[PDB]
C-alpha cells in the first residue's frame, strides 16, 4: 500500500494472509484474500498459477504482522485450491483473475468468528456503488514502487471508484480494460495498492454493508499519475462463487 | 508475467 495508514487487522477482520511452503521448509507470503464466509477465502488466481498445489498453502486470519505471529491469529492449510478456467494474462492485464481456497485447520475446523476474524459480504450480482464512491484497500504490499522490502505491519488506504468511461480513456488503460474489471485511485494519485497487495480487498459500503467489491489485480507503476488500480469485479463472478461454496 | 503485474513473484 502506498501512503495511508498502518492498521490492525482488528480494522480488517476478513483479511487473509495467504503464505506459501518452499522445497527448503522456507516459507514466505504470496497475496491477501478476503475470508467471505467460515470456509472459504477469495483471492486472484495469478498468485497461485505458478505453483498450483493446494498443499504447498498456508492461510493466516487475524494475522496483523507480516513475518512474525499476532495473538488472535489462526492458522490453516488449504483443502482446495479453485482457479478460474478462463484466467488469462495478457501482456498489461490479468484476466478472470478470482481464486477460491477452501480452509481447514489440521484440527478440521472452519473459521470461529473473534475480535480479529470477521467475514465479510458479497455485493448482489453485478450491484456496484457509483464512481467516486470512497473503498478501502488493505495489504502487506509495498509502500514504495521502489522499494524492495515489505512491510510488516499491515496497511490499509482509501481510494476512489473511477467510471469504465474514465478509466478505458487511452491515457490511462484505454482497451486493456473490461467490464468485468473496476478501475480506483487516489484523485490527487497519492496513495494505491502495489506489488504484493495482490489478491487483497477493495472493499465498499454498499447499502448498509461493507461489501467485497473487488480482488487487487494490476496496474501500472502505484500512485503514478493517470494509472489507476485495477480490481476483479466481484459482483461479475457471484454465480462461479456460489457454484463452489455449495459442496 | 504481465507488465502491470502486481504479484510478488514477478
Ligand atoms: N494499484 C496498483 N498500482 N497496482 C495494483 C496491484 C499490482 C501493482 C499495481
Amino acid at each position: 500500500i502506498i501512503g495511508g495508514e498502518f492498521t490492525t487487522i482488528e480494522n480488517q477482520p476478513w483479511f487473509a494472509a495467504i503464505y506459501r511452503r518452499h522445497r527448503g521448509g522456507s516459507v514466505t507470503y504470496v497475496c491477501g484474500g478476503s475470508l467471505i464466509s467460515p470456509c472459504w477465502v477469495i483471492s486472484a488466481t495469478h498468485c497461485f498459477i505458478d505453483y498450483p498445489k493446494k498443499e504447498d498453502y498456508i492461510v493466516y486470519l487475524g494475522r496483523s504482522r507480516l513475518n512474525s505471529n499476532t495473538q488472535g491469529e489462526m492458522k490453516f492449510e488449504v483443502e482446495n485450491l479453485i482457479l478460474h478456467k478462463d484466467y488469462s494474462a495478457d501482456t498489461l492485464a490479468y484476466h478472470n483473475d478470482i481464486a477460491l481456497l477452501k480452509i481447514r485447520s489440521k484440527e478440521g475446523r472452519c473459521a470461529q468468528p473473534s475480535r480479529t476474524i470477521q467475514t465479510i459480504a458479497l455485493p448482489s450480482m453485478y450491484n456496484d456503488p457509483q464512481f467516486g464512491t470512497s473503498c478501502e484497500i488493505t495489504g502487506f504490499g509495498k509502500e514504495q514502487s521502489t522499494d524492495y522490502l515489505y512491510p510488516e505491519q499491515l496497511k490499509m488506504t482509501v481510494v476512489k471508484l473511477i467510471s469504465h468511461r474514465e478509466c478505458q480513456q487511452p491515457h490511462y488503460y484505454g482497451s486493456e480494460v473490461t467490464t468485468k474489471m473496476l478501475c480506483a485511485a487516489d484523485p490527487q494519485w497519492k496513495t494505491d495498492s502495489c506489488q504484493g497487495d495482490s489478491g487483497g480487498p477493495l472493499v465498499c459500503s454498499l447499502q448498509g454493508r461493507m461489501t467485497l467489491t473487488g480482488i487487487v489485480s494490476w496496474g501500472r507503476g502505484c500512485a503514478l499519475k493517470d494509472k489507476p488500480g485495477v480490481y476483479t469485479r466481484v459482483s461479475h463472478f457471484l454465480p462461479w462463487i456460489r457454484s463452489h461454496t455449495k459442496e | 508475467c504481465p507488465a502491470y503485474s502486481a504479484y510478488i513473484g514477478c
